[PDB]
């Protein structure tokens, strides 16, 4: 709110925005948030189960809120002598115990590589924490919850679950995905994106389980459901920072010359239970002989003492990364290629943004397994590659040995095809079974699929040798469709499939 | 699927009005340096990138009465000084939104040319700007 | 709402008559300084005004008995002397009353050219004078 | 020393630049300091755990007295530590806001956004060419970003806000120069 | 760490550095060292198998 | 694989600024000695090195207001007085860092140039110094 | 930003007028003395300054009727007598004042030069002189 007209400035430190236009590639995310509303003034929380449309990062924080605060950070600072000078380091860990929700960093990666407009299904709002070694957990009926009211959805062509890496158990995880794909096979028109439980090997509780065979365990499915969705390995190391607060953060105080007592002492010398106090405090000067003036302090309440300690500290804790699973990158990557190629063309041979590294490098010969193996559950891998960065190695499903549906551009042209033909045939329903009807409904579809193959999506010198669409009484139809009200079109395609092996030879040139 | 058209467009120069009736010259140009060296194998020259150029911009527009701002710009060139201007073309889509922007840097008015006058001259009087210019940017997203 | 047309307009020139077929020339030019020191991140020159230039000005007009007004003004130029006269052209509204005036000073006539004949020649006997001068100023009120 | 540092101000704005720090500079009419500082006795007022730093007036032999050290009264804050920082800043901004009050009253649409950033951006070119910024070409000095969705939301159109971001890359001074001889050898 | 502005000088022996700048002959070196550490403030050997980078005799030290 | 331009360069001279339009003069010079004695077999001479010379560095600029320096230094001349500079002279590359350096020990300025005026002089007014100096080291790493 | 032109001047001479055509000479220049002792270790000279010296100046105008000035001063040497003057130059801004002041000491004219005549010579009448002096100073706040 302002009152005077005019120019107001302000001073913030964020990066900057980034949205895009997005027509074929509309994921939906199920996960938790801070909270859930219609409008800035509410008693409650509104939307937890009710899905909403969201254009760009903004409109996701004005109804949802950002990032849960981490309670894990901690300092320690060391004071020594080198030939007689005074020198101290300071010294921020990893934290070992993260907040788990995740939906707000991957939306920002979601944006950040291209994403257009999404789906946001909430599941519930961020639990605090115990402690500061004891986090929320994730309760998984709250993301079977969301599936559920997902499916009533007609808009939405991708499925994407933010927070199920951290579920207690990895069969949870397992079950999740295992329902994800059976809604897809269900439905005929959407697609999963799905991760490892870990990047790392996993205890199961009595054994250490490799994440490759354990995802490969984990979905039992057959091919009428594989054929639906692609995994990739590892997680990547994005450039994000982590959210917190000052108040929250204590410092240890080390040094070769220790006065954390004496400088108390001095504090409290400067009535009854002040005595009291004191006495206690100075009893403690001969059992303290390691630690300094800062020890116990929070960096809040230390800079007026130090500015210079306070002020190095948190540039250290600036330094710590945010690691997440890929899948939303991927989504992200989906929608540029969709708008710069073109749905028929492989999702892959792409750099991601905002990805400074793998997290587990992958070479030549360790990928050979990913890409075939006995099982036909092939993984996709993540790679680094010398002038190039990060990009996306190999585009096959989870039916890779599957002739017909192996590649994932294969899959995806015609989930597309499909869905943009049956709207186009819904102005039809009501009308007579006849001749007239029939006409009208193959000269529709053959239109679409000229345009389709002068586009460059179709193989064929000339439209005769790319489709074909039928329908007619003695060649779809019988007499008995015709009585019960059915009607029958016969379509058939002619789709472009990629190489995916250069070999290269070389010889002595010679007369 | 179909590129744009070229005749729904306006100009923001400081002026009261923002339509024309052309504008030409928005060209961006460098030159080549060349080199070879006696021993090479290929008889002919190596090329890379010299200074850079800018073209001059065209603006016209009809006459109407009581409009003098094609003089009174030109009018404000005083020995060294004049009144130098941001100027931002655009071509416009059918909510009349950018669709496609030229940003311009550091103009002014080399000459204000007049219109010609004929007994038999059954046309609208049309008078003309020739600009000069430091920089030139294109916007398309 | 509308554009003013070109084809009602009067000249006082010092002779008997207004009337003309034809008027051109009225144009303005300014000359460019350009500049680069070798220290500059940019790879191209910055721009400021020179000194400034007219064109000079024709006028067409049919031949008459017993009007030899051109002549008559050429006529004047004795060595470096010349009887100098102030132009002013005028476009004129539907009461014939002046819209947008163009103001020349201290004009003389640099050339007289007459008419060509021909056998055939099924048309009208046209001479023109071009006019030197040193300052155009343009009103439009 | 408070009248003769804004006159040294002024002096350095007109010969170097707004962006060069208000130091190593004579004064003038200045015989000498009154209290003789030696350089053991600043290090606690270039840096001390309070970040409240106190710049010093000292005299150099035959260079006359120069004003040594140029920071803030934030002198640990890793932005705004150097005077030159904060008052560069200043300038862009205040200018900024001059040039864009001509569109105050203006329609809250696409032609104006894309009006006002063209006019920023200019404006942050003719700096760049001047050496007040950092950067190889103009595209890593700077950016500026407007628009619905990217700055602005609907509600923002409705009230009648306008949203622009802009950011800078600012060049920090050096303060320590470290010599080391040795005994030239094979 | 200085803290005043200036000219510190200091007394030290050793051979002059050198550096160059190769595109086509990049080796590996593997082998025992005194430490291993991406910080200078650390409470463990952080690198002992992980290879890194080294641009000149300095950044290996 | 390609050479470099001569466009992109700046000079230190102890002045405010270190944009030039022209630097000429960066010149190495070494006389010969020659001998032959009458019993020799070759009817020609047998030659070897002699004493060094430099030449004088030119530098060129455009004249700006408030800009006094090229007289300033000059100034300092008082009988066999004078103040001597250290000159560096660099060409640089796309980030603005120096490739090639050349050293200059002991300068001061023979003669200061100044402009010609002409009425019809539609230029840039360039002012123009010639120094002297005792050595030239040229770096290239 | 800019740099000055170099059309728009004054002189001040004592004489009626203060326009000219054209303005040059205005130099300064020292000697150098070079110096080696046979022991050095370097093969080249040490340099330092000697005297001084300046060159004429010469002015350039058009003739005009009833205006002798060239001529009056240049008749009033008589044997080692002569009328000496200070001659004041300046360069002049868009309010026509001074910008940078050229200040010369006791000049006296050498020599007048007349024009040329030529039966085919279309061109203007062109008169100049040569000034000795005895110091400059240059002058630009």
């Amino acid at each position: 709110t302002y009152k005077t007209p005019g120019v107001y400035i302000e001073e913030i430190t964020k990066f900057p925005p980034s949205v895009a236009q997005v027509e074929t590639a509309i994921p939906a995310f199920i996960g938790y948030t801070q909270f859930a509303r219609t409008k800035p003034s509410v008693d409650s929380d509104d939307l937890i189960l009710k899905p909403k449309r969201i254009s760009s990062l903004l409109d996701f924080t004005t109804y949802y809120g950002g990032a849960q605060n981490e309670q894990g950070i901690t300092v320690k600072l060391t004071d020594t002598l080198i030939e007689g000078a005074e020198n101290r380091t300071i010294n921020v860990p990893e934290p070992t115990f993260k907040s788990p929700y995740l939906m707000f960093y991957s939306l920002q990666m979601y944006f950040a590589n291209g994403g257009g407009p999404c789906y946001i299904v909430s599941t519930g709002v961020y639990d605090d924490w115990s402690d500061s070694e004891t986090p929320p957990t994730i309760n998984f009926s709250d993301l079977e919850s969301g599936l559920a009211v997902i499916r009533k959805e007609d808009e939405p062509t991708l499925l994407l679950f933010p927070d199920a890496t951290n579920l207690p158990t990895d069969d949870e995880f397992y079950s999740l995905y295992n329902s994800a794909l059976m809604q897809c096979n269900d439905l005929q028109d959407r697609f999963t994106i799905l991760d490892t439980y870990s990047d790392q090997t996993y205890n199961d509780g009595v054994e250490d389980l490799d994440p490759i065979p354990a995802l490969r365990n984990g979905i039992n499915l057959t091919k009428d459901y594989l054929k639906y969705g692609a995994a990739y390995y590892p997680f990547v190391q994005t450039i994000l920072n982590y959210q917190y607060s000052a108040d929250e953060i204590v410092i240890q105080h080390l040094s070769y010359n220790p006065n954390a007592i004496a400088t108390a002492l001095d504090n409290l010398n400067a009535g009854t239970r002040l005595d009291d106090i004191i006495a206690a405090v100075s009893a403690a000067e001969p059992i303290d002989v390691n630690n300094g003036k800062l020890n116990g302090r929070l960096l809040s309440d230390i800079e007026p003492l130090d500015n210079a300690t306070y002020n190095t500290i948190l540039l250290e804790i600036n330094s710590h990364k945010v690691t997440l699973p890929p899948s939303s990158s991927m989504a992200g990557a989906y929608a540029r290629v969709d708008n710069d190629r073109g749905v028929w063309k492989s999702p892959a041979n792409i750099g991601l943004n905002y990805v400074s590294k793998p997290s587990v490098t992958v070479s030549h010969e360790e990928q050979e397994s990913m890409n075939v193996h006995g099982t036909g559950k092939s993984v996709n891998a993540i790679r680094s590659f010398v002038g190039k960065g990060t990009l996306v190695w190999g585009a096959r499903t989870l039916a890779g040995n599957d002739n017909e549906w192996r590649y994932i551009s294969v899959r995806r042209f015609f989930n597309m095809a499909e869905e943009s033909i049956k709207k186009a045939t819904e102005q039809f329903v009501f009308e007579p079974n006849d001749g007239n009807t029939w006409v009208r409904v193959r000269a529709m579809i053959e239109n679409f699929l000229i345009l389709q193959w002068r586009a460059g999506a179709l193989a064929g010198a000339k439209p005769e040798h790319a489709f074909y669409v039928k329908v007619g009484l003695g060649q779809t139809m019988t007499a008995q469709d015709i009585l019960e009200g059915n009607m029958n079109v016969e379509i058939g395609l002619a789709v472009v499939r990629p190489a995916e092996f250069i070999i290269l030879k070389f010889s002595h040139k010679m007369q | 699927s179909y590129p744009l058209s070229k005749f729904h467009f306006s100009v923001e120069w400081g002026g009261t009005k923002i339509g024309f009736t052309e504008v030409s010259g928005l060209d961006l140009e460098t030159e080549i340096i060349e080199y070879r060296h006696g021993a090479s194998p290929e008889y002919s020259k190596i090329k890379m990138p010299g200074m850079q150029k800018f073209s001059n911009i065209t603006l016209k527009r009809g006459t109407f009465k009581s409009d003098n701002e094609y003089f009174q710009w030109y009018n404000t060139i005083n020995l060294n000084k004049v009144e130098r201007r941001d100027l931002t073309i655009s071509l416009l889509n059918e909510e009349h939104e950018p669709v496609v922007t030229w940003k311009v840097k550091n103009a002014w008015p080399l000459k204000v040319q007049s219109t010609d006058l004929k007994g038999d001259g059954n046309e609208v009087a049309i008078e003309s700007m020739e600009l000069a210019h430091e920089g030139l940017v294109i916007q398309n997203e």
